[PDB]
Order: structure tokens, then C-alpha cells, then sequence
């Protein structure tokens, strides 16, 4: 996921809130990855499922 | 017959020991076959140990110029690689075991021993070479093989060697290739000392039920990431140093060849180069072979796994 | 008068105790160290366990963060200590692990000290479950 | 009956392919000597903590066939067990092992024999004749149930796992490069991409297993089965898994790489070709 793609899909202003919430986000075990800031991309290994609407 | 080989002929051997016909050469014993089951226990007694030697004697049977060795077993001994005969404190453990064994259908007499050289290769020291002499004077048949457990894990590949000395005063002959081995600074000097000094024993096995047993089991589980990478020959330790093998094995053909040109009327030369290209090809083609198959099973996998839909 | 090695022992040890209490141990250096060249003479085991203390608080001073944590968790498993002093030495060995230099070292003393049962009931409990799991 | 049911494990048993090892050599060897397949005797030794039960080693008992009953020399076991004391302390013995099919009414006399010795014996059968893809290994524990008012011995099937060790796992995946090649070379990328079947065809019976679930949930079943579905959903959503640019150069370079290696083996092999017909062809014709 490049930087772009986070400051625009979840209204972030500041990119240092960005990687707060990354970081918060990662250490409850939400999601495994790795931030690579020079391409500003979070690449990310591991994540959780999600919900289903029978359809 | 894959159990053909399981076959015990007692008259058989008795005759073989009468026969005594490595006496009539001291090259005469060539080849090695080693079971699944001993060479998996001398692995496993070797790698728990850890970092230090450990011994232990190995049952089988001879056939014509090709050792067997059917099972083996530990001996509870101290001095492994600095006492001479380190086996001898074991003698009557060793009697022991014997007896119980062919009481429960165990009929294969000694033919050898094994210890381990944890980290520093396969080969015989001072030491070994005093004991496989010792061993080769009173048993005359007997073959010392050396395990390395700690480059087995590291390589990926067994590291095991059969050797068998040579009777003091005896020089051997013109040939002797001798693999190079990663032997530390000293080791890998007096190492160099004793491949001039030992042979090794071309090793062969045999793939029998006992292998195919192991060889479903382990798959199915603990391959069941049959990744496992694909390329353990990523190393360029073993595939660089064959092919540095092959490089100087062709170039001393050349040097052979050219001076060979020179002299009208010597057909054994050529023969030997022949036989000497011959080797170094089949030698280049089985790990060009190897190469292929494990990039064949990568293609498969990979291509599968991240390009299904 | 050859002083029984507990009496050097025991004497050594108060030095470097009364040194450690008023923080100049340059010298309580030198006299860890002359406790210890003739701590491997001495009987007493209730001597050894209030030397090994005294030894893990002396390294705790200096820079021996990592090196008191692992006195202090190797002093943490014992019975002689007081139950307290027990709770006390691993309270040590905690604080000691996280105040070290971050490293393999100090990461599998991390791991260690995720193990205790009592180091659960300590205050700094949270601080290296947090620690300890990446946060 | 000799097999108890509804009754569950209550033990943990661990096995290694050592203990395999012996009862397929000790098989062997009985059948050279006898003809026929006769059935193996031997016993288990190993390491127990609490209910945690660790198989590491096994050996052969001797046995004798006395008024059609099958008698231990537990006096050899006996010796025996202290041969094994001399060498190792760790480990302890655990119970026996057989070859056969189906429990018979001649393992359940040998079992309450070795029931005599020690505490909780535990019962390993394995089959030879197998036909199956499965594992034919099965460990039975000793179960008391009254049976028409008398108490039965019974035997209880245990849902034993195969625990190994890093030495051992490399050292038969090398025994298995090792039987990939041989004397009598039949064929070799035959082997290895049959290797390659069972492990893609174990993989589509687990993928038929849930696809299965997923129909009957939609059918009957559980509606929503909640973390399950959802992780197998999500698994299906990582199918693609999606690789970038430096990934596949990186597979690319590695295929001509090991493209190039076999281009040049080949290459030897053709030339070895030629120098074999220059040598014939200098003989056919040519002089000097
Ligand atoms: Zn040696």
C-alpha cells in the first residue's frame, strides 16, 4: 500500500498520524507488515478477514 | 528383488571368510552400501552428542568387492578420536549386544565401526587411522566410517565417508582424486595428510522398504510446505566446489593430452584420458540433472500457488 | 590470623554494601573483586546467596544492567531468599531487563521474565508485556 | 470385541520414525527368515511426563509359541532392560509393538502380559500389507469394561501424533534424495513429480473438504460457523496473492540461471557424444 493510497482513502492530513495509527493498528494484531518510507509503501504480510453478506 | 540383499547365507559368508581374497589386494574391498535404518541411527546418536565424538559399531556382511552394512549400535566409551582402539573399553558390552541380538533374529556379524567428527568434516586422523590399522589386523575386513553431523544440517546433504586403511610400508598407486574438504586450519593439514595416507569406499546403498517407509512419511508432514524454498543448493559450496572438481579434473586431462601428443604408440594414456572425460562428464551431467529437477518442482509449486486464480 | 573466607568474605562484603550505599564504587569495584577471589574458598550458602545479591546490585550500579538482570533471575529462582526478597530480586530483574541496551541479549531475558508468575503480580508487569510483544 | 466404543484418548502419545524403523526391519528380516510374514514381537522405550507420553527408541523382544499362546521371555526383557540402562537413563519403557491387521485374540494375551510388568503399557500395531495412502500405524491403550458382568480388557484407540526432531527431519529428507537416485536407475523426475502429485493431491482433498462445508452450510449445517468461514474466505481472498515487479524478475533471473547451468550441462554431454565418435571414428578409418 504506497503512502498515497492511506493519506487519501481515510482522510489523513499529517503523515505522522498515519504511522501512529499504522503502528496502532499492527501491535493489537490486527495486521503484519512492513513500512518501506523511502517508496512510501506499507507492505503488509499477514492481515485479518473480514465480514460476508451472504451474497 | 529390492529384499534380495536382506538375505542372510551364513555357509556364504563363511566361505567369503575363508576365501579371504582382500588379501590378494589391498584395493580389493571398493564399495560401500549402507541401510536406511543404520545410517539413520549413527545420524541421530551423532546429533545428539552435538559438538562432541561419539562411536559406535556397525553389523553387516560382505559380497565380493562391496562392504554391507545392515545395522548399527552405539558403544558406551569415552576417548572417541583421542584414545587408540577407543572401542576396546566396550569389548564386552559389544559381546554382550551380540548375543542378545541374535536372539532376536539379529544373525549379521561386525563388519565395521563409526564415530562422528562434529564441524570438521569426514576423514581419518593419527588416531583413527592406529585403530582402523588395529582393526585391520586382527579383522581384517572391517570399514571405518566417519559422519559429520553438524554440515549434514548445514549443507543439506549427508556427510558421510568409508574408509579403509592401508598396511604399513604400502604405497598406493598413481590415481586418488580426492574430494577437497572445509576441514579447519590444522584439521584441514593433517587432513590432506591422511587422504594421501587412507581410500575412501565409493559410497552406493540401496533404496529398500525400510527407505520407502521413511521417505512417504517424512514427505507427507514435514514437507507439507514441499517448499521448504525449493533450492538448498543455493549454497554455492557444494555445486561451485564440484564444478572447481570438474575444471581441474579436465585441465590436468589437457596437460595429460599434450604431452601425449608427443609420444607415437601409448595407448594406455589415452585410455585414461577417455575414461578421465567420461567421469567429468557423467560427473557435470547428475548435477545438471539436480539443478533441473529442483527448478521443475519450483516452477510447479510456485506457478500453482501464486497464479491458481 | 588467617580470617576464616567467611570473615574476608563477609568483610569484603560490607565494603562494597557500605560503597554501593554511598555511590563511589571505583573502589567497591576492587572489592566485588577481592569478595569474589575468595568467594570460590567460602562455605556458606546464605553468604553466597547475600554475596550474589550484593555482586548483582554492584552491576546493576555500574553499566551491568543485562548482567544484574541475569544474576537477579538466576538469584530469582531460588527457596533460602525470603519469598519478598525473591519477589524483590525479580522486581530487580525486571526493572534492570528494561532499563538495559535493546538487544538479542536483553530480548530473550524479555522472554524469560514472561514467564514468571510473580513477575505478573509486579506493577512493571504491563511494561514488558507491552515490551515483550512489540509495541 | 476387543476394541472399546465411544471411549476417547486419554494420553498423548508422540512416536518417531526410529520406532517405525525398527518394526519395519524387525518385520523384514522375520519374513526372509520364515517365508511367510510372520508376526514381530518388540517394546517400546522413551521419555513420559505425565500424561504427555514420548516415543523415541524401540527394541525386540524375544517370544515363544507355547500351547498356541504367545509367552515374553520377560527375563530377556528384563536383561534386556538393563543393557539399555548401561547405554541410556533418559529413556523408559513405554510398551510393545506388533505386526498384523486387526487386533487378534493372541495381542490382547500379549498385552496383559506386558500389562503385568509395568504400570500403563501402551499397544502399537503396525501393517505391512497395507494397500491404503494412510499411515498404518495405530496406538491402543488398556481399558477395563464390564462385558456381561465380567470386566474385559479392551483396547482404545489413541490419536497419537508424529514428533520429530531438526537431526532426524534433514536426515531423511537426504534419505529421500538419496532413493530420488540408485544403481538400478528406473526413472527420476518420475519420482520427483510423483512426490509433487501427493503433495498437490493431499492439498485438493483438503480444498474438496471445504468446499464440501461451505455447500452443506449453505444447505443445512451451521449458517455462519463465524472465524472459520471468515479466515477461509479471506484465504480465498490471498488465492491471488498478487507479485511485483522485483518478484518476478527475481523468479526470472533465477530461471535462466539454472537455464543457462543446463544448456551448459547439456553442452558436456554432447561434447563427451563427440569425442566418443572422433575416438570411434579414428579407429573406423583413420590411422595413427
Ligand atoms: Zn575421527
Amino acid at each position: 500500500i504506497p503512502y498515497s493510497v492511506l493519506l487519501k482513502d481515510l482522510e489523513m492530513r499529517n503523515l505522522r498520524e498515519l504511522e501512529d495509527l499504522i503502528i496502532e493498528a499492527v501491535y493489537t494484531d490486527i495486521i503484519q507488515g512492513k513500512l518501506d518510507q523511502r517508496n512510501q509503501l506499507l507492505e503488509v504480510d499477514f492481515c485479518i478477514g473480514r465480514d460476508i453478506r451472504k451474497k | 528383488s529390492i529384499d534380495e540383499i536382506y538375505k542372510y547365507d551364513k555357509k556364504q559368508q563363511q566361505e567369503i571368510l575363508a576365501a579371504k581374497p582382500w588379501t590378494k589386494d589391498h584395493h580389493y574391498f571398493k564399495y560401500c552400501k549402507i541401510s536406511a535404518l543404520a545410517l539413520l541411527k549413527m545420524v541421530m546418536h551423532a546429533r545428539s552428542g552435538g559438538n562432541l565424538e561419539v562411536m559406535g559399531l556397525m553389523l553387516g556382511k560382505v559380497d565380493g568387492e562391496t562392504m554391507i552394512i545392515m545395522d548399527s549400535f552405539a558403544l558406551p566409551v569415552e576417548g572417541t578420536e583421542t584414545r587408540v582402539n577407543a572401542q576396546a573399553a566396550a569389548y564386552e558390552y559389544m559381546a554382550a549386544y551380540i548375543e542378545n541380538a541374535k536372539q532376536v533374529g539379529r544373525l549379521e556379524n561386525a563388519i565395521g565401526w563409526y564415530h562422528s567428527h562434529p564441524g570438521y568434516g569426514c576423514w581419518l586422523s593419527g588416531i583413527d587411522v592406529s585403530t582402523q590399522m588395529l582393526n585391520q589386523q586382527f579383522q581384517e575386513p572391517f570399514v571405518a566410517v566417519v559422519i559429520d553431523p553438524t554440515r549434514t544440517i548445514s549443507a543439506g546433504k549427508v556427510n558421510l565417508g568409508a574408509f579403509r586403511t592401508y598396511p604399513k610400508g604400502y604405497k598406493p598407486p598413481d590415481e586418488g582424486p580426492s574430494e577437497y574438504q572445509t576441514i579447519p586450519l590444522n584439521k584441514i593439514e593433517d587432513f590432506g595428510v591422511h587422504c594421501k595416507q587412507y581410500y575412501a569406499l565409493e559410497v552406493s546403498y540401496f533404496k529398500s522398504s525400510l527407505d520407502r517407509k521413511l521417505l512417504e512419511l517424512l514427505w507427507n508432514k514435514y514437507w507439507v510446505n514441499t517448499l521448504s524454498s525449493s533450492s538448498l543448493l543455493t549454497n554455492a559450496d557444494y555445486t561451485t566446489g564440484q564444478v572447481f572438481d570438474l575444471s581441474e579434473k579436465l585441465e590436468q586431462s589437457e596437460a595429460q593430452l599434450g604431452r601425449g601428443s608427443f609420444m607415437l604408440g601409448l595407448e594406455t594414456h589415452d585410455r585414461k584420458s577417455e575414461d578421465k572425460l567420461a567421469k567429468a562428464t557423467r560427473d557435470s551431467c547428475k548435477t545438471t540433472i539436480e539443478a533441473i529437477h529442483g527448478l521443475m518442482s519450483q516452477v510447479i509449486k510456485d506457478k500453482l500457488f501464486n497464479q491458481i486464480n | 590470623k588467617q580470617y576464616n573466607v567467611d570473615y574476608k568474605l563477609e568483610t569484603y562484603l560490607k565494603i562494597a554494601r557500605l560503597y554501593l550505599e554511598d555511590d563511589d564504587p571505583v573502589q567497591a569495584e576492587a572489592y566485588i573483586n577481592r569478595a569474589s577471589l575468595l568467594q570460590n574458598e567460602s562455605t556458606n550458602e546464605q553468604l553466597q546467596i547475600h554475596y550474589k545479591v550484593c555482586y548483582a546490585r554492584v552491576l546493576d550500579y555500574r553499566r551491568k544492567f543485562i548482567e544484574a538482570a541475569q544474576r537477579y533471575n538466576e538469584l530469582s529462582y531460588k527457596t533460602i531468599v525470603h519469598e519478598s526478597e525473591r519477589l524483590e530480586a525479580l522486581k530487580h530483574a525486571l526493572h534492570c531487563t528494561i532499563l538495559a541496551s535493546a538487544g538479542q541479549q536483553r530480548s530473550r531475558m524479555l522472554a524469560t521474565l514472561f514467564k514468571d508468575e510473580r513477575c505478573q503480580q509486579l506493577a512493571a508487569y504491563g511494561i514488558l508485556e507491552k515490551m515483550y510483544l512489540d509495541r | 470385541s476387543v476394541m472399546a466404543c465411544g471411549v476417547t484418548g486419554s494420553v498423548s502419545v508422540a512416536l518417531h520414525p526410529l520406532v517405525i524403523l525398527n518394526i519395519s526391519d524387525h518385520w523384514i528380516r522375520m519374513r526372509s527368515q520364515e517365508g511367510r510374514p510372520v508376526q514381530v514381537i518388540g517394546a517400546l522405550i522413551g521419555k513420559q511426563e505425565g500424561r504427555n507420553i514420548e516415543v523415541m527408541n524401540s527394541f525386540e523382544l524375544l517370544s515363544h509359541t507355547v500351547e498356541e499362546k504367545i509367552i515374553i521371555d520377560k527375563e530377556y526383557y528384563y536383561t534386556k532392560e538393563e543393557q539399555f540402562k548401561q547405554v541410556f537413563k533418559e529413556l523408559e519403557f513405554l510398551g510393545w509393538y506388533t505386526t498384523g491387521g486387526p487386533p487378534d485374540p493372541s495381542d490382547i494375551h500379549v498385552h496383559k502380559q506386558v500389562c503385568e510388568i509395568i504400570e500403563s503399557p501402551l499397544f502399537l500395531k503396525l501393517n505391512p500389507m497395507t494397500k491404503h495412502t494412510d499411515l498404518p500405524v495405530s496406538v491402543f491403550e488398556s481399558v477395563i469394561d464390564i462385558i456381561n458382568g465380567e470386566a474385559t480388557m479392551l483396547f482404545a484407540e489413541l490419536t497419537y501424533t508424529l514428533a520429530t526432531e531438526e537431526a532426524e527431519r534433514i536426515g531423511v529428507d537426504h534419505v529421500a534424495r538419496m532413493t530420488a537416485t540408485g544403481s538400478g536407475e528406473n526413472s527420476t523426475v518420475a519420482e520427483h513429480l510423483i512426490a509433487q502429485h501427493s503433495a498437490i493431491k493431499m492439498l485438493h482433498s483438503r480444498v474438496k473438504l471445504i468446499l464440501e462445508y461451505v455447500k452443506a452450510s449453505e444447505a443445512g449445517e451451521v449458517p455462519f460457523n463465524h472465524e472459520i468461514l471468515r479466515e477461509a474466505y479471506a484465504l480465498c481472498h490471498c488465492l491471488p496473492v498478487l507479485s511485483t515487479d522485483k518478484f518476478k524478475t527475481d523468479f526470472y533471473d533465477q530461471c535462466n540461471d539454472v537455464g543457462l547451468m543446463a544448456y551448459l550441462g547439456t553442452i558436456t554431454k554432447t561434447c563427451n557424444t563427440m569425442n566418443q565418435f572422433v575416438n570411434k571414428f579414428n579407429v573406423l578409418y583413420d590411422r595413427q
